[PDB]
């Protein structure tokens, strides 16, 4: 089924221009619907940005219109989000969307001067019955980071916390899972971090101490 | 442009009881044509939002027969019949009668379900990150109810205080619980002068505080 998915970078430079892709899965863009842009800020407010028709036909919220520009390219099915001039009110979550029905994941964007930062990921090693243990994913910049468990396998009983900025000006959260206690000498537990901005991967082993 | 309210920032209820959500709108949405333009979405934690009414009254596919909307031309309810634990998360109503679309501000639902205490673990650093000068002690509580919790972190009996972080995360899907994390940050120089690390939990379902510890 249709699916839509957005990229582009998680950082932009104030004063600078934000592009983002949206890439359009079994559906051909030219065929029927509007392909919106929708954004949300931090404290959750949503705002519509604009829409391509089917048709190449454009409409732009006032809001930003003299900034936006919604393109297309149907020969990779793709839509893009240009924003010039940036600021710090641009940094939200932007989705892209196929009308109200169906809505991309999402991708963060935040307009900063600072670099990228991949994370540094360490284990937290089970210190019974169940156990708990999981991986601490210290000092990245921007968010998101993702965690998954044994490769996607592991989806039962994990708690990803939402990321706290430290004062250093970087992000940190832990992914927690509870787990068998008798499983701890034979399953393999490994926590898979997907940080985008940085195009980093990181699987770490927890292993019990 | 068409300004969309929603006046509760979030609505408390009991899980199989019923619940209403409510809109409004500062120019009617009903058009030249008997249809009411008023979408309703709920975004649970981590999600994207999603389309459950349509025209204001509705149900989109795959909806279950729970959800419902009523109102008039500019006044709105989403009702939901018998509340799940799987309704947590953030409703929002959107006018789609006159570009620019607008959403309300959205209204949290808050499941008020039965206290639960928390388990509670405690994690030392890791050799990999003693070894760049920073120490990180975990905390953590599972899947308590209610939200309200005290975490105290203890260093060879000497209550801390300054330097350490919370988060919590938001009402499960699954269980309408919260479970929250506290991390304690010292340099490896201020790690190594002490012996026991200690985490002092205090909430609701306790009789007593639990105290997670370990020797360095
Ligand atoms: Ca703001």
């Amino acid at each position: 089924d249709v699916q839509l998915q957005e990229s582009g970078p998680g950082l932009v430079k104030p004063s600078q221009s934000l592009s983002l892709t949206c890439s359009v899965t079994d559906y051909s863009i030219t065929s029927g619907y509007y392909w919106n842009w929708i954004r949300q800020f931090p404290g959750n407010k949503l705002e519509w940005m604009g829409y391509i028709s089917y048709d190449g036909s454009n409409n732009y919220n006032p809001s930003l219109k003299n900034r936006i520009s919604i393109t297309r390219d149907p020969s990779k099915d793709q839509f893009f989000l240009n924003l010039n001039s940036v600021t710090t009110e641009d940094t939200a979550t932007y989705y892209c969307t196929r009308g109200s029905l169906v809505w991309g994941q999402g991708t963060l964007v935040t307009v900063s001067a600072a670099s990228t930062k991949g994370p540094s990921v360490f284990p937290l090693a089970p210190s019974g019955g169940t156990a708990a243990l999981g991986c601490l994913v210290k000092d990245y910049f921007p968010e998101p980071v993702t965690v998954s468990w044994n490769s996607g396998a592991l989806t039962s009983g994990v708690h990803t916390f939402p990321a706290v900025l430290q004062s250093s000006g970087l992000y940190s959260l832990s992914s927690v899972v509870t787990v068998p206690s008798s499983s701890l000498g034979t399953q393999t537990y490994i926590c898979n971090v997907n940080h985008k901005p940085s195009n980093t991967k990181v699987d770490k082993k927890v292993e019990p101490k | 442009d068409i300004v969309m309210t929603q006046a509760a920032p979030s609505v408390p209820v009991t899980p199989g009881e019923s619940v209403s959500i409510s809109c409004r709108s500062s120019k009617s949405l009903l058009h030249s044509n008997g249809n009411t333009y008023l979408y309703w979405f709920l975004q649970r934690p981590g999600q994207s939002p999603q389309l459950l009414i349509h025209r204001m009254s509705n149900l989109a596919s795959g909806v279950p027969d729970r959800f419902s909307g009523s109102g008039s031309g500019t006044a709105f309810t989403l009702r939901i019949s018998r509340v799940e634990a799987e309704d947590v998360g953030v409703y929002y109503c959107m006018q789609h009668l006159e570009y620019p679309y607008t959403f309300g501000g959205g209204t949290r639902l808050e499941v008020k379900r039965t206290v639960a205490a928390p388990s509670v673990f405690i994690f030392p650093p890791s050799d990999e990150q003693l070894k760049s000068g920073t120490a990180s002690v975990v905390c953590l509580l599972n899947n308590f109810y209610p939200r309200e919790a005290k975490v105290q972190w203890k260093v060879d009996n000497a209550l801390q205080s300054g330097n350490s972080q919370e988060s919590v995360t938001e009402q499960d899907s699954k269980d309408s619980t919260y479970s929250l994390s506290s991390t304690l940050t010292l340099s490896k120089a201020d790690y190594e002068k002490h012996k026991v690390y200690a985490c002092e939990v205090t909430h609701q379902g306790l009789s007593s505080p639990v105290t997670k510890s370990f020797n360095r």
